[PDB]
RNA sequence: CGGAAGGGAUAACCGCUGAAAGCAUCUAAGCGGGAAGCCCGCCCCAAGAUGAGGCCUCCCACGGCGUCAAGCCGGUAAGGAC
RNA sequence: GGGGAGGUUUGGCACCUCGAUGUCGGCUCGUCGCAUCCUGGGGCUGAAGAAGGUCCCAAGGGUUGGGCUGUUCGCCCAUUAA
RNA sequence: CCGAGCGCGGGAACAACCGAGACCGCCAGCUAAGGCCCCCAAGUCUGGGCUAAGUGGUAAAGGAUGUGGCGCCGCGAAGACAGCCAGGAGGUUGGCUUAGAAGCAGCCAUCCUUUAAAGAGUGCGUAAUAGCUCACUGGUCGAGUGGCGCCGCGCCGAAAAUGA
């Protein structure tokens, strides 16, 4: 892990990196510190919840390390038809089957970014962010249902029969 | 068929979880939604 | 002012020239009927020689009150008697010819078919 | 935010466009600024207006005329607006522009006696078939033995009249400045001199 | 003329990061959203809220006993009651 | 086939009440319980969109007149968000 | 037992659920029921586990990767489990019926073969084929893993009419 610069805190592991800095709240009931090149992670004793927060806490901080090690990979596409989506002045404008333009405006902690306005990406740190505010963007608009219309992170569509089925 | 006191698995898609409160059924197919009610 | 029972009279040529409202076909509840509302009313005279019978249950447009409506443009208007057409099961009045004058009432209800007809407006 | 005071002169139809409306002109009057506010010093957001002069001999006292800037004490007392603040000048009629809503809180008639036909609305009874004992009256009141209470807060016969309410959205039409008439929509209650002020209204969001 | 509007948490429920268990998982640590509903926002009552709270200002010793203790006693002040 | 829940209906017990508890249905005045008719909502579909079938959450409100019904189960027309 | 003890102490308040025959006085200590967080008198006593719902404030038939402890069996450092590349075959489309029925709608039903390895085939899929598949097996890889029987506590099953 070159490019780092780490931080033990409390219950929050302080972390910079070449792209942002953060931290991720996990917990000062197990010891971890800055060293050699990574960062001894141990929990003291075999308990359950323990090594529930054992894997916890070896990915949260990774994770938090995963948004340094540029991470910006906050990747969205619209499969359907006139579903454009425009870079206008920063953020988000796009038309999903509605009438009415669908517009969205970045938080700190990403950078934007529209392609060809048929799939669209953001550029961010924070792997909270990253799937909270995307599957709201799977929450502009539900995916598929019978055939196939709407935002897929990547997701797929499967089928329910149109041509029957509701008689 | 939400919402009942015997809640079972017919497929590997099916199986048992808790949160917030009581037993939850799920599958892949959402249509095996169920409830311990 | 009409209700379910308010002998009410007509001014058409179609048959029937008194029936009985029954309802007002609005917030259900309403009852109270002026240039406006729609009675269902039943049938209760018509002429002897013709089509459309005594005591069939039929919709009905409304027009002339007989205590004057409040009118917008300050002034107030009412007629002689409390009375109308009937409207059929698809929309529309089966009737075809007006006897004396109606109220631009009706013209604020959008109905201009029979406002055409109409030879006198107030 | 905003307010004024005024009392109750009017009510006609005119013909705005080519319509009947109801007007009430509102005489605001002379409404000086007096005694200011604030929550620190004293509690909440306030200042106070004096609706109109004509009190020299029959009033005597600390006479706001100590505030700072005299101005005398008016016919009938300066009031503490609830939100308003303004720079130190005199409020009455042209601070409220033509095409504006705004709440109104009305002093109103008092009555005394008042029965529950028009106090809520109930059925009153037979004028002729059962007994013409009851006449006009509510009728029954509560369960049998369980419950068995009349219910606290219950709707009966008493008192209904002079009370203080504030009434929600009404169109500012226009304005009088050299005399100080405030135009606006149609009811305001109180007697044809009562007590009635504006409030800035809580419109759409 | 008005119900709403808006906020805050939340249910049934929709999701993120996430292990225990190299797979999963909305949950075990935390985050998002979510009802005409809960509280406020909105209109009324409201300081016997024996908490009588807060504020502008007005008036003003002993004027007479109670030598200490608490009051008492009349003309007044500012005012008020008839 | 099992077991449970709720105490609106019809029964069992006769235990207060036979040292006067005066009755169905109708008018009147409400208040509540939610196993919820309508409006909110969400998942499911043997759910194309329009509509429907099911379960769960969700009372803040709303729920017409009428003729033969005297009337216990009426019936129908006319409505209605019901 | 009460009635004849609705005399006394508990049970919050409740003649018979427990303790106790009251002759009267007592500012005398013992003591039963139950009690020490309190009103109410008495240990926030001393100690080792168990529970995470307010279980305890009181419900079931039945249902569950809620947790600790006992114990049974194998895969496995020759290397398990789990995720990956790879076959995942052929007579066989088994027989048969059947419009056709190909492992796969179904009924009758057991052979072996190229083998490291493929089941007269596990679910899905087609009109029935085709097809995703998994069992099988080798590796990659690194230290445990999956199932059963048992004893405790919690979980749901759990919706009413004044306000708790």
């Amino acid at each position: 892990p070159k490019g780092v610069s780490v931080e033990v805190a409390p219950g929050r592991v302080k972390v910079k990196g070449p792209k942002g800095e953060l931290e991720v709240p996990v917990s000062p009931e197990m010891r971890v510190v800055v060293e050699e090149g990574v960062v001894r992670v141990e929990r003291p004793s075999d308990e359950r919840r323990h090594k529930s927060l054992h894997g916890l806490t070896r990915t949260l901080i990774a994770n938090a390390v995963k948004g340094v090690s540029e991470g910006y990979s906050k990747e969205l596409l619209i499969k359907g038809i006139g579903y454009r989506a425009r870079l206008v002045g920063r953020a988000l404008e796009l038309t999903v089957g509605f009438s009415h333009p669908v517009v969205v405006e970045p938080p700190e902690g990403i950078t934007f970014e529209v392609p060809e306005p048929t799939r669209v990406r953001v550029s961010g740190i924070d792997k909270q962010k990253v799937g909270q505010v995307a599957a709201n963007i799977r929450a502009i608009r539900k995916p598929s249902a019978y055939h196939e219309k709407g935002i897929y992170y990547a997701g797929e569509p499967v089928r329910l029969k149109p041509g029957k089925a509701g008689a | 068929m939400k919402v009942r006191a015997s809640v079972k698995r017919i497929c590997d898609k099916c199986k048992v979880i808790r949160r917030h409160g009581r037993v939850y059924v799920i599958c892949e197919n959402p249509k095996h939604k169920q409830r311990q009610g | 002012m009409i209700q379910p029972q308010t002998y009410l009279e007509v001014a058409d040529n179609t048959g029937a020239r008194k029936i009985m409202c029954i309802r007002v076909l609005k917030g259900s509840n309403a009852k109270y009927a002026t240039v406006g509302d729609v009675i269902v009313a039943s049938v209760k005279e018509a002429i002897p020689r013709g089509a459309v019978k005594e005591g069939d249950v039929v919709k009905a447009v409304v027009v002339r009150t007989k205590k004057e409506i409040k009118r917008p443009d300050g002034s107030a208007i009412r007629f002689d008697d409390n009375a109308a057409v009937i409207i059929n099961n698809q929309l529309e009045p089966r009737g075809t010819r007006v006897f004396g004058p109606v109220a631009r009432e009706l013209r604020e209800k959008g109905f201009m078919k029979i406002v055409s007809l109409a030879p006198e407006v107030l | 935010m905003k307010g004024i005071l005024g009392v109750k002169v009017g009510m006609t139809r005119i013909f705005r466009d080519d319509r009947a409306v109801p007007v009430t002109v509102i005489l605001a009057g002379p409404c000086p600024v007096v005694q200011r506010r604030t929550p620190e010093k004293d509690g909440y957001t306030a200042v106070q207006l004096g609706f109109l002069p004509q009190n020299p001999k029959r009033v005597n006292r600390p006479l706001k005329g100590h505030f700072a800037k005299a101005g005398v004490e008016p016919v009938r007392i300066l009031r503490e607006i609830r939100d308003f603040n303004p720079e130190g000048d005199t409020v009455t009629v042209e601070i409220f522009k033509p095409g504006e809503r705004v709440d109104v809180t009305g002093t109103s008639k008092g009555r005394g006696f008042a029965g529950v036909m028009k106090r809520w609305n109930f059925a009153g009874g037979p004028d002729s078939h059962g007994a013409h004992k009851i006449h006009r009256h509510p009728g029954s009141i509560g369960n049998r033995k369980t419950p068995g209470r009349v219910y606290k807060g219950k709707k009966m016969a008493g008192h209904y009249g002079a009370e203080r309410v504030t009434v929600m959205n009404l169109e500012v039409v226009d304005v009088i400045p050299e005399e100080n008439l405030l135009l606006v929509k149609g009811a305001v209650p109180g007697p044809n001199g009562g007590l009635v002020i504006v409030r800035e209204t809580k419109k759409a969001a």
